[PDB]
């Protein structure tokens, strides 16, 4: 009755992906999609109550992409290949976003498990747990959309697993202390299914058997509105919880005057 | 103040002839806040006209307690309203609308590294990048290599980079259990001076000076 | 006489937000449980004790998830006398095991609402005016002793702008209406265990914030998770403030959380610093309650037959059979009931509206 | 007096505090003044009066005062009485009028004079109990007002004690819950609007009826 | 015996040949435990061996006995092998052909081992899964009525010479039907699914005889276990010995043929689980409880097909035959006789509780706790006396000697009963022989 459920989302920023192909690297989009294939695969290999959920996250929107090989690996294949190659080949830059919809994907993501935990008979409980590999930069407008899917994700008590590529994201790190999830930088890209299969590919009671590299320190500094640099102690509004390092009258942000006689 | 007090305080009765009286002072105190004349009774007898014991046995046997026809009917009902009035007199006895709302777009995260690309040009590459997937063949062998699983297995090894660090020291017997209970109560009081120090502060008044050169 | 005739032969034969207003940012609440015998009822399976403090588990649970900025203080009125079950603090460890520990208490005595008033009024006087002064009650017994006359604690509690909602058990009580009324908080009444859970849940969103309430800029301080290495010299085990509070010998811990101000160690957050003061909190904690600050708007409900367009749910992808479909205001999207659901309980957020 | 020899009179002023008037209209108002203040001071308070003592006369009850009226059989007066036998007497040799008919309307009278005080209006609800198996006759309970009589479910007709309890639990949980005056618009309560409606007109027509 | 059980004695040849088949390579990690997984997964694409430390260094000191399991298991297996790693170390390395023929079935490749039946286009004589699955339940029902010997149940000679392979049924007299032993009734008290992975352990533990290559039965078995319900496969690219073992499927209902000439075959759900053995297939939606159980040992019974008559007179006392129903009691006699028919208590009470109304299912006991205590006690009464044939020493004139003895006895494990206050032992029939010897040579040497 142990239904684990791995939902993966894809960073398919075109512009990151580009650029690594102009630098001419060993490892390329074709590789990524490979070993996140292959690394599917092997989930519903591990044990038929797994199951296995694919979204591509892309700048235009969030893409739900699910002869002596496996009639339904092959078929999840098929699947994946058609629709990713559908989404690149249909992907247009209409627009200056360049930052990819990281939150719209972890929502539609939540959104499919919740549905899929109403759609789990009783008679079995499915745990659940999210890995994003991140290959672009991150986004700063989606930073209070990425804390509300973090909030959410850990009321639900699902673990989220980060595994950076090139550029790292302090939010990502955030992500994996609360939820409990296993944040680590890929340092060879070649190697990534690897580092997929040794580290990520158990689950969380797996996990805890197997010795596994400490996780990776976290600060919460906080930038100070008036100048978004980092502060120890700041004067946090009462009102609008706006944060200021010098004590004022009245706040910027809520326009409400502080009324200390 | 509660009226059970006389009904559910009863004369408890043992095994073998025991009168459990279990005469608490919060049950005579009730009593005397609800019937001032058992307390008139108790001072002016008690312990010199009769002892408390027999005070109280004489209450149990008296008609005050034992209530128990029209005449004896008003005498109950004007019994219950006394003790009512008695119980009752002894009970005395803005909406917001923010300005810049971008501050929670990006909140305590300071100023990242988002660096904008070239001209025209990263399109081309995002063409090529376009035209480099859009003719994709999945593979097997170029996904992993057995020097970079070697790599992969030495970085995972114990002492690895990936592996930080390792064992540590055990404190705990390093510290004697004595020396830690004095580095205990010594951490108590100092917590404790600094709180009373940090308490005046900040210092508005000349007061608050003497007090804080005195904790100093 | 009627025993004349009797027969069964026929028997025989075949057949809720308000508007963009102030809310309770900073909490100081404090919870009022009956002990007296009344609790003892069945009117919650099994009795009302065990229903009504699983149910305040829940609650602290999710007040806790909900507003980490908040205090959560208990009290018990048994035999006509207060006791502080729980001290006034943030840490739901603590909360969970007193109540856990109250489960199995005697429940006797009648109901002591003064002394229980008194009591929060005195742990409450020294608060500061901009902490809002929250007070819940739990009522079983529809009478109370008071020693003194309560209208006067009224009016101190008036005075002293502290709000008190009440949730009795039986039926509704004139003299808590009034309270609740005078003190701006609402009186409600139990109807079942589930509408006890809609009342907690209801509750478990800040007040908003009346005119009379301050509007002071407080500082506060959000220190790292300062890590030693027993490697590096720099290593300095010392045991926390909080665990020295404890008749358990404290952990000495190699790093942990110290205070900026006066360095201060701590292993818990968010916790207020003891000595200056100073509220530790971190990032996360305040970005916690920003969903209160942009409520979810409603949905549009069509039906599917009067909805000509997708047929598959913007949020799950699943195919559109509910009777009725949800669209959004903004991007006007397609979201099933239980996507609707979700997004209005849970996600607060559309995931339209980010794109 | 034979609850107080029975004991369960303790019980019931354990739970809730007792007054009881007496012949003395002095004393009596001191009773009924410290009631209210109980009913007010948060301690239950219970009134035990006659249908023909003042308190059914020229005493009202605030919402909060007539939450639970409880009628002790029907109140039929004392036929010794020979000015009631020569009343009933001249009555029916002058009007055709049964004695007993006459008696049963006197006393279901004086129940609805005592019972009908408890409710001040909408916002205002009541418990009405009849303790007494002759309520269900048929001439008896015919004899009500049209609307309380309209109220008196007959799944409410002869029930026991604990039922009685259930069914006062349920209609306390019920109408204790928050309600909004804007909800009696249209239904209970009219607007400057509704009034002008004319099916609102053939509504309030229909509600009364002339006999 | 689970089936790892049976794979795990296997010959190392037997194992190797097997590995030939990506199939039972995906079979093989879908038996493994979870850790086992993990390290399979780690190592399928590592080319080199793993020193025993470094694999050992992974798993916590607390699960380090699960961990050994796993090793062990998958030593057992020869999935993986020592190799004697330069420097004297001993570097732990995947079978190459296991590791390929996995890579093949996941990673994609080799070559299909059906050839894509829709060659032939759609089946004329198409059935329904619900059909398919009605045919197999009526294929087995003949099977058991066979073994109970009803004449209206007909079947092939060497079916019945399977049998008395098996033991559950003796040919004591030719000619007339074998009587089923106690072996047969406990087979027959098991449930469905272990009654068909018995049968074929049996099959197994013979297949020699037949002269049937185990390596393609068992890949073949393990080809449809991952088959799809309701789908239809090419007969051909089979070897003979493979054509005559699917006809004895068929013969069993595990596979639907129409005809012996035909080219398609539907597996059945009964042999995609059969692979599982007992477990595995949790949500089993078996026939509806058609048995109550009244506390007066009563049972009622909404059947009609004699099988399930013949299985409750087994071990109770029939009362009355209603068209649509079947009452009799249960009785300290009839449970007696099971009892000494061989008939467990345990395989009773499992049978009444699978075989339990939906009214009964609302208790909370799904049987009466009095009734099962009562047939406990009625199986305890029949074993008393137990009966240990033995040899008696009595006659220890010191107690040094007694002690000797007894220690030697115990040293050669032929002691029965002890009993050192009174210097009185019993030793086994066949271990007397050495323990007098020893006896009469210690009297030798003194
Ligand atoms: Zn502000
Ligand atoms: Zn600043
Ligand atoms: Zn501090
Ligand atoms: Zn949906
Ligand atoms: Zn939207």
């Amino acid at each position: 009755d142990e239904l684990n459920l791995l939902v993966i989302v894809v960073d398919a920023n075109p512009i990151w992906w580009g650029k690594q192909a102009l630098k001419e690297s060993q490892f390329t989009l074709s590789k990524c999609i490979d070993a996140v294939m292959v690394l599917g695969n092997s989930h519903l290999f591990m044990n038929r109550s797994n199951k296995l959920a694919v979204i591509a996250s892309h700048i235009q929107e969030s893409r739900f992409l699910y002869d002596g090989k496996y009639e339904l690996l092959t078929s999840a294949n098929e699947v994946i290949v058609e629709e990713i190659k559908d989404l690149m080949t249909k992907s247009d830059i209409k627009g200056q976003h360049t930052e990819t919809l990281l939150a719209g994907s972890l929502a539609k993501a939540l959104c499919y498990i919740h549905r899929m935990n109403k759609e789990v008979k009783d008679n079995q409980e499915m745990k659940s747990r999210i890995l994003v590999i991140k290959a672009a930069e991150d986004s700063a407008l989606q930073y209070m959309n990425f804390m509300n899917v973090i909030f959410a994700a850990q009321k639900q008590n699902i673990l989220i697993d980060a595994c950076v590529l090139d550029s790292d994201s302090g939010l990502l790190q955030q992500a994996c202390d609360i939820t409990g999830g296993l944040y680590l930088k890929v340092p060879q890209m070649p190697s990534l299914l690897q580092y997929l299969l040794w580290v990520f590919l158990p689950d969380q009671d797996q996990r805890s058997q197997l010795i596994l590299p400490p996780p990776v320190h976290v600060d919460y500094r906080a930038a100070c509105f008036c100048h978004r640099n980092l502060i120890e102690i700041g004067y946090v509004c009462s009102v609008c919880l706006s944060i200021f390092c010098n004590f004022s009258p009245i706040c910027t942000t809520c326009e409400t005057a502080f009324k200390i006689s | 103040i509660s009226a059970a007090f006389l009904a559910d305080v009863r004369p408890q009765t043992d095994g073998c002839n025991g009168l459990r009286y279990n005469l608490t002072s919060d049950i005579i105190e009730s009593i005397f806040r609800t019937y001032p004349a058992v307390k008139m009774k108790y001072a002016e007898n008690v312990p010199h006209n009769m002892t408390e014991k027999e005070f109280w046995t004489r209450f149990f046997q008296s008609h005050y307690f034992h209530r128990d026809k029209e005449n004896s009917n008003a005498a109950i009902i004007k019994r219950f309203n006394h003790h009512s009035a008695m119980v009752l007199a002894a009970g005395l006895r803005i909406a917001l609308n923010l300005k810049k709302s971008d501050r929670y777009y990006h909140g305590p995260t300071p100023i990242q590294s988002l660096q904008y690309a070239t001209s025209q040009d990263i399109i081309n590459s995002f063409q090529s990048i376009r035209q480099e997937m859009e003719a994709y063949t999945p593979k097997l062998t170029q996904v992993l290599s057995s020097s970079a699983a070697s790599s992969t297995i030495t970085a995972l090894s114990p002492g690895g980079a990936l592996m930080q660090g390792g064992t540590q020291q055990a404190i705990n017997q390093m510290v004697p259990n004595d020396i830690q209970s004095e580095l205990k109560h010594l951490y108590v009081a100092v917590g404790e001076l600094l709180r009373h120090f940090w308490s005046c502060f900040p210092v508005n008044t000349p007061f608050l000076e003497e007090k804080v050169v005195k904790m100093k | 006489r009627w025993e004349g005739g009797y027969e069964r032969t026929w028997e025989i034969l075949k057949e809720e937000h308000h508007g963009q207003v102030r809310l309770g940012m900073m909490r100081h609440l404090y919870v009022v449980v009956d002990g007296s015998r009344t609790m003892e009822d069945q009117d919650l399976k099994p009795n009302r004790l065990t229903c009504t403090l699983k149910l305040l588990e829940y609650f602290v649970e999710e007040y806790f998830d909900q507003n980490p900025i908040s205090q959560i203080g208990i009290i018990v009125t048994k035999s006509k006398r207060a006791e502080k079950l729980t001290e006034l603090s943030g840490n739901p460890r603590k909360h969970i095991t007193s109540l856990k520990k109250a489960v199995d208490m005697t429940c006797h005595g009648e109901p002591s609402l003064y002394n229980s008033l008194s009591i929060a009024m005195q742990t409450l006087k020294h608060m500061p005016g901009h902490t809002s002064r929250e007070v819940l009650i739990i009522f079983s017994s529809l009478t109370t002793c008071d020693p003194s006359n309560i209208y006067d604690l009224i009016k101190t509690l008036k005075a002293a702008k502290i709000r008190v909602s009440v949730i009795g058990l039986s039926a509704e009580v004139r003299v808590c209406t009034v309270l609740a009324r005078e003190t701006g908080g609402t009186y409600h009444v139990i109807l079942d265990e589930s509408h006890y859970k809609e009342l907690l849940t209801h509750h478990v969103s800040p007040p908003p914030a009346s005119s009379s309430s301050e509007c002071s800029l407080i500082r506060m301080g959000f220190p790292q998770h300062t890590i030693a290495s027993l490697s590096d010299q720099d290593a300095k085990p010392s045991f926390s403030m909080a665990h020295l509070d404890g008749n358990t010998e404290p952990g000495l811990t190699l790093g942990g959380y110290f205070c900026p101000q006066c360095r201060a160690k701590y292993c818990e957050l968010p916790v207020e610093c003891k000595i200056c003061g100073l509220t530790l909190v971190s990032a996360p904690h305040l970005a916690r309650s920003y969903h209160h600050l942009f409520p979810l708007d409603a949905f549009q409900e069509i039906p599917l037959e009067e909805y000509n367009g997708e047929r598959f749910c913007y949020g799950c992808q699943g195919e559109l059979k509910d009777q009725h479909v949800y669209v959004c205001a903004v991007c006007q999207n397609v979201f099933c009931v239980d996507c609707d659901v979700f997004v209005h309980d849970s996600l607060h957020c559309c995931p339209g509206c980010i794109h | 007096a034979s609850w107080y020899e029975q004991g369960i009179l303790e019980n019931i002023q354990r739970n809730k505090l007792l007054f009881i008037e007496t012949q003395d209209g002095a004393e009596t108002s001191v009773a009924l003044e410290k009631y209210q203040e109980a009913c007010e001071n948060g301690r239950g308070a219970i009134l035990l009066s006659v249908a023909r003592g003042k308190v059914s006369e020229g005493i009202d009850f605030v919402h909060h005062y007539g939450r639970a009226v409880i009628m002790f059989g029907v109140p039929y007066v004392y036929t010794q009485s020979r000015i009631l036998k020569a009343r009933l007497e001249y009555l029916r040799d002058q009007f055709q009028i049964r004695e007993n008919d006459f008696l049963t309307f006197d006393a279901m009278r004086h129940a609805a004079q005592c019972v009908g005080r408890a409710i001040r209006g909408k916002t205002d609800y009541g418990l009405m109990v009849f303790a007494d198996k002759r309520f269900a006759r048929g001439d008896k309970r015919g004899k009500l007002p049209r609307w309380i009589q309209e109220h008196l479910t007959d799944a409410n007709l002869n029930l026991t004690v604990d039922e009685g309890v259930q069914v006062a639990k349920y209609f306390l949980r019920q109408m204790a819950q928050p309600f909004h005056r804007e909800d009696q618009l249209g239904l209970s309560l009219l607007s400057l609007e509704q009034l002008e409606s004319e099916e609102t007109l053939k509504r309030i027509e229909q509600i009364a009826q002339q006999l | 015996r689970n089936l790892q059980e049976f794979l795990g004695g296997l010959s190392p040849g037997v194992l190797d040949r097997l590995y030939g088949h990506p199939a039972t390579c995906l079979a093989v990690f879908r038996e493994l435990p979870s850790l086992a997984k993990n390290w399979v997964m780690r190592m399928l694409f590592l080319e080199q061996p793993l020193p025993q430390a470094a694999v050992a260094l992974w798993v916590k000191k607390e699960f380090s006995k699960a961990q050994e399991e796993s090793t062990g298991l998958l030593s057992g297996l020869r999935i993986w092998h020592t190799q004697l790693l330069p420097g004297g170390l001993q570097g732990l390395i995947l079978n190459p052909i296991f590791r390929q023929n996995l890579r093949i079935a996941l990673l994609g490749g080799g070559k299909a081992w059906s050839d894509d039946t829709s060659q032939l286009g759609p089946d004329k004589h198409a059935r329904d899964v619900p059909s398919l699955d009605k045919y197999a339940e009526e294929r087995w029902e003949v099977v058991l009525h066979f073994m109970v010997g009803s004449p209206s149940a007909a079947v092939s000679q060497d079916l019945a010479q399977l049998l008395s392979q098996a033991g559950l049924m003796k040919s004591t007299e030719p000619g007339e039907p074998p009587c089923i032993t106690s072996a047969g009734f406990q087979f027959l008290l098991l449930d469905t699914p272990a009654q068909l992975w018995y049968f074929m352990l049996q099959y197994l533990q013979t297949a020699q005889s037949r002269g049937m290559d185990l390596v393609e039965i068992l890949s073949f078995l393990f080809q449809l276990s991952f088959s799809t319900l309701g789908k239809d496969y090419s007969v051909e690219g089979m070897s003979d010995s493979l054509l005559n073992f699917l006809q004895h499927l068929r013969e069993f209902g595990l596979v639907f043929q129409r005809k012996r000439k035909s080219r398609r075959y539907y597996p059945t759900r009964l042999a995609i689980n059969l692979s599982s053995g007992v477990s595995g297939a949790g949500g089993t939606v078996h026939q509806p409880g058609f048995i109550v159980v009244e506390t007066n040992y009563r049972l009622y019974a909404y059947t009609e097909s004699e099988l399930q008559i013949a299985l409750i007179a087994l071990f109770s006392e029939m009362l009355y035959r209603f068209p649509n129903m079947v009452v009799a009691q249960v009785t300290r006699e009839s449970v007696q006789q099971a009892i000494a028919s061989g008939i467990t208590a345990q395989q009773i009470i499992h049978f009444l509780r699978t075989r339990a109304h939906p009214v009964m299912l609302k208790q909370t006991p799904v049987l009466p706790p009095t009734i099962t205590d009562q047939i406990r006690l009625w199986e305890l009464e029949r074993d008393r006396l137990r009966f240990t044939e033995g040899v008696l020493y009595n006659q220890f004139l010191s107690q040094v000697d007694f002690e000797l003895l007894l220690a030697h006895a115990r040293e050669l494990g032929v002691l029965v009963f002890e009993n050192s206050a009174k210097r009185l032992m019993v030793v086994t029939p066949a271990g007397h022989s050495d323990v007098k010897r020893f006896w009469k040579r210690q009297k030798h040497s003194s």
